[PDB]
């Protein structure tokens, strides 16, 4: 059996429950005034300030029976604009509230998007809580904050400044249609950091009084010398300078929470909250400057670390990465000298989860529910390979897998690096929690990553040290990793992390199946009347033709958005620059340069993303067996089923988004017979080589199109294949599609999941349909299954997981993650989600509470194949 | 005052917070929200000797700095190096 989560946890999540997910201003108050009042100064020192002022000047909070403390804002499901990379999603709302006048409607891909009415989230307003933004209950007195804060940015935050430069690409007007269209998800700047893996070495290896006296070292070196470099030369010295400047803040703002931790202590009546309150004032007060000494104040320096670098920008997805083997060091002295017990431990990583769980994204509607349903993707790593090529299991890691069993919420996801010499007794252990349902471990191939990592970054270096060191940026996005040599308790361990910016940016989620959609409607979008792309006014005469046509839309696509994109996140790296990040990530210090300046490592990150992959596959499979090859049905008749949805009413008026309830409207029997071939016509995921060959040269062809184009480092696309929450909203813009997925429904989750309803000849022959191609020439590839309950039942039944896993991953699989829930339970919850509140179920990349998932995904969810052995 | 102003509140969301001495959640807004005798004002630019003028919506003007800038009374003022009590 599990026990029981500690009686702090307990408390801790009881209050958790019960909070409304909040934006405040404090942090962009003080970055704002910072930002101008340093109005002139070089910018990465103006920037570093700015960030600092943000951090260090904000109401620190800490509540009782906590022990780790620290969250993005005074408030605890708290995050808070940055109108200086984007505000359109909310300074229009803004106004029109000073001004009494109603809101303005949103712009279209909002509009499309979802976010879950239940739980924490604050989708309307109430009382004196303005609903900014269909998610962050905003206090209605700093309204006036927001729009005075915002006010400055005008013309100039990432987002309107690199609209004016985007203009100027021959592409604009077809960016701004495929935007507007919902082809392409959202914007870069939108999340300019994230998805990628954070890398705690320097103040676990230095405390911040060390990295300050680095600084003066460097500074002293090199300012005012340019050595041979004559483009970034002089830029160290400022570089240094900057850094200083931030580690002072993440210094002062530790400082805050000491302070607070001493004033609760003196009013502290309980004496056992008193310790509590007594411990942290100093853990704090320690990690303000010392290099940590025991695991509490290491485990509490890299929260400082990952709220500072989560307070810097809006972002998801930013990993914590292998915490494991990071803190295995501080965790196996502390049990040696007798300064923890394991259960203390145990305890921390506890209250741990909740501190991740609680980690929120400020962001337009269309991110936080089209793709992250409120998720924000700290994805915590374990397993894999060390710097010397053997298991890097750690006996933390066991503890890890033990709070997430003890203490279940949706974060920190929990990931294994599965590979062949990994323990028994660690695959089993992560087994058994995987059969629990929180869904989470998810599984990925350590050795088909790495394969990517040799691949992919192979030009800037990589080699099999730093390849061993990957994990996932947020959710799946494979990122770089290096070990960096920390020295404790006498040794030195190569600990891992990561070692590249973004690795989920460039050209976001492009609704491939509506891209078909508009190669068979001829440019123009039937469901809003817009001529998205140029008519091509070709005669579809053949399969070739089709897809032919689907490719040079599809290549125009990412031209446009690609040139856009790289704008966008210039603008950021050049008047935006990661602070906090900046002075983490390697080899940036060494180098003397920021993220901005290609300091990171890695800098082959920057991708394409496609989204409805097997809806796609699934519906040239259906047009090239019933129009081009048995030619029972002509193109247009496909097409006029299409535009008309098989007769069926639409989800935009049923508001079910799955196959699970069609509304049989008469016109249906007009369509039957198209609409039985073409839920008939081959489908991807059933080992069935006419789907699986098209599938096939789908990856062949996406692979050689993506590297074609080129990041704004220089380097070329790859592609990046997951789809959160995206299936959602680029399913709702998409109009009844050629395998029988009906409108405004759902795409297929994932990337290698096959469609709902789909597979007919069980798991294995999914797993053959997915590995028809390497899956290591992409970033990554996933998988979604659910299993009934009773199908993992006993220690048998954890083994039985773990052998299907097994079977994929030496199959060469990239990634498989499991629900074990009964779907009756879910259709159950929908009805009366009141009666749910702790109910979680796997998504695609997360776990979140049911009652935050929007109908369309819980749709989707209730909906894919429950196998039942 | 309310809860909301003393320094014993605890923070969680834009709808209510904990009163650090009995532990208990209260409100922002409404019926319960009102100051009790133990109160001891937070700190706040709303009560900082640098803070004046304020508009209909709390905000004014900080002269902390030499240069003046502007500055919203409801802003927590624990963590302002030049914060001083009126
Ligand atoms: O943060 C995450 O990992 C989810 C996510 C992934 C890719 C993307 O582009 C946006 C959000
Ligand atoms: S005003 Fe009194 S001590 Fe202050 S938060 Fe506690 S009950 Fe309200
Ligand atoms: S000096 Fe500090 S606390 Fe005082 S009004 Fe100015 S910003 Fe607020």
């Amino acid at each position: 059996d599990i026990p029981e989560a500690k009686e702090s946890t307990q408390k801790l999540m009881d209050i958790y429950y019960t909070l409304k997910v909040t934006a405040d201003m404090e942090a962009a108050y003080w970055y704002n005034r910072t930002w101008w009042e340093n109005d002139g100064e070089v910018i990465e020192v103006r920037r570093a300030k700015a960030v600092a002022a943000s951090l260090s000047h904000m109401t620190p909070t800490i509540l009782p029976y906590e022990k780790l403390v620290m969250n993005k804002t005074k408030n605890v499901r708290g995050a808070f604009p940055f109108p200086w990379v984007c505000a359109s999603f909310f300074n229009a709302q803004a106004e029109a509230l000073m001004n009494e006048v109603d809101a303005p409607a949103e712009n279209e891909a909002d509009s499309v998007s979802v976010v879950g009415a239940g739980g924490g989230n604050v989708t309307e307003s109430y009382g004196n809580v303005i609903s900014i933004a269909k998610k962050f209950g905003m206090r209605k007195e700093e309204i006036p904050v927001l729009v005075k804060t915002s006010k400055p940015w005008e013309g100039i935050s990432v987002e309107e400044l690199s609209n004016k430069y985007s203009k100027m690409t021959p592409g604009y007007d077809q960016f701004k249609n495929i935007m507007e269209s919902v082809i392409c998800m959202f914007d870069s700047f939108a999340i300019p950091q994230g998805r990628e893996v954070i890398n705690y070495y320097m103040p676990l290896q230095y405390g911040f009084d060390g990295i300050i006296k680095l600084c003066d070292e460097k500074i002293a070196e090199v300012m005012g010398e340019a050595g041979d470099d004559g483009d970034f030369g002089m830029s160290r010295g400022y570089y240094y300078a900057a850094m200083k400047e931030i580690t002072k803040g993440l210094s002062a703002w530790c400082e805050n929470y000491s302070k607070r931790a001493k004033y609760l202590a003196s009013i502290e009546t309980d004496s056992e909250i008193k310790a509590n309150y007594e411990k942290i004032e100093e853990v704090m007060g320690n990690i303000a400057h010392k290099k940590p000494a025991n695991f509490w104040e290491a485990i509490q320096m890299t929260l400082c670390c990952h709220f500072g670098v989560v307070n810097e920008d809006p972002q998801s997805g930013l990993s914590i990465g292998r915490l494991g083997q990071v803190l295995q060091p501080f965790y196996e002295k502390d049990v040696e000298d007798g300064i923890m017990t394991d259960e203390e431990v145990i305890e921390l990583l506890e209250l741990y989860r909740i501190k991740i769980t609680c980690i929120e994204c400020f962001a337009s509607a269309g991110v936080s529910g089209g793709v992250l349903s409120g998720n924000t993707f700290n994805n915590l790593s374990l397993g894999g390979q060390n710097y010397d090529g053997l298991s890097a299991v750690t006996p933390l890691e066991y503890l890890i897998v033990e709070a997430g069993m003890r203490n279940q919420t949706p974060q920190p996801t929990l990931s294994v690096l599965y590979d062949e010499k990994t323990p028994e007794d660690f695959l089993m252990k992560a087994a058994s929690c995987t059969k629990l349902g929180l869904g989470y471990p998810a599984w990925m191939n350590n050795q088909t990553g790495m394969n990517f990592m040799m691949r992919n970054y192979g030009p800037e270096g990589m080699d099999l040290h730093d390849a061993r060191a990957w994990c996932l940026g947020g959710c799946l996005e494979s990122a770089p990793g290096c070990f960096l040599p920390l020295e404790y308790n006498g040794k030195v361990t190569m600990i891992p992390g990561g070692a590249s910016p973004t690795c989920g940016t460039g050209v976001h989620f492009i609704g491939m199946p509506k891209v078909l959609e508009l190669v068979l409607t001829n440019g123009l979008d039937k469901r809003t009347g817009k001529q998205v792309y140029p008519p091509h006014n070709k005669k579809l005469d053949s399969y070739e033709t089709m897809v032919n046509q689907w490719k040079e839309y599809m290549e125009l696509t990412t031209d446009v958005v690609n040139r856009c994109n790289n704008i966008q996140m210039d603008i950021w790296r050049k008047y935006n620059m990661p602070a906090v990040n900046s002075l983490l990530k390697p080899d940036c210090f060494k180098k003397g340069k920021h993220i901005g300046t290609m300091g990171a490592r890695y800098n082959s990150c920057i991708n394409f993303e496609s989204c409805g992959t097997i809806t796609f596959v699934n519906s040239l499979s259906s047009i090239k067996k019933n129009v081009f090859d048995d030619s029972k049905f002509t193109i247009e008749e496909m097409t006029d089923a299409m535009l008309n949805n098989f007769g069926f009413k639409t989800a935009y008026e049923t508001e079910v988004f799955s196959p699970d309830f069609r509304e049989s409207t008469d016109k249906s029997t007009k369509y039957e017979k198209i609409f039985a071939a073409c839920v008939n016509a081959p489908k991807y995921g059933n080992a069935d080589k006419y789907a699986d060959e098209i599938f096939k040269a789908y990856h062949y062809y996406i692979y050689d199109m993506t590297h074609k184009f080129r990041s704004y480092y220089g380097k070329p696309l790859y592609l990046c294949q997951i789809s959160v929450s995206t299936h959602g909203p680029q399913g709702f813009v998409t109009l009844a599609t050629a395998d029988g997925r009906l409108a405004g429904t759902t795409y297929s989750d994932g990337s290698v999941s096959a469609a709902a309803g789909t597979d007919k000849n069980g798991i294995y022959a999914i797993f053959e349909s997915a590995t028809v191609y390497d899956h290591s020439m992409h970033q990554n590839a996933q998988m979604n299954l659910k299993l009934h309950p009773t199908a993992v039942k006993g220690i048998n039944g954890t083994r039985k997981l773990l052998d299907l896993v097994r079977a994929y991953m030496r199959k060469g699989g990239f990634h498989v993650q499991f629900n074990v829930v009964d779907s009756k339970t879910l259709r159950d919850a929908q009805l009366t989600p009141e009666k749910y509140r702790e109910l979680m179920v796997r998504v695609a990349g997360f776990t979140q509470y049911w009652c935050e998932i929007g109908k369309p995904i819980q749709d989707e969810v209730i909906y894919r194949t429950e196998y039942d052995k | 005052m309310r809860h909301y102003d003393c320094k014993n509140y605890i923070n969680l969301d834009c709808e209510k917070g904990l009163c650090a001495l009995t532990k208990g959640m209260v409100p922002i807004d409404g019926e319960g929200s009102e100051a009790c005798p133990n109160f001891k004002p937070a700190e706040k630019c709303g009560n900082c000797k640098n803070f004046c003028n304020p508009d209909k919506y709390g905000l004014g003007t900080c002269t902390g700095l030499e240069k003046e800038n502007w500055a919203y009374a409801t802003c927590g003022a624990s963590a302002c190096p030049s914060y001083k009590a009126e």
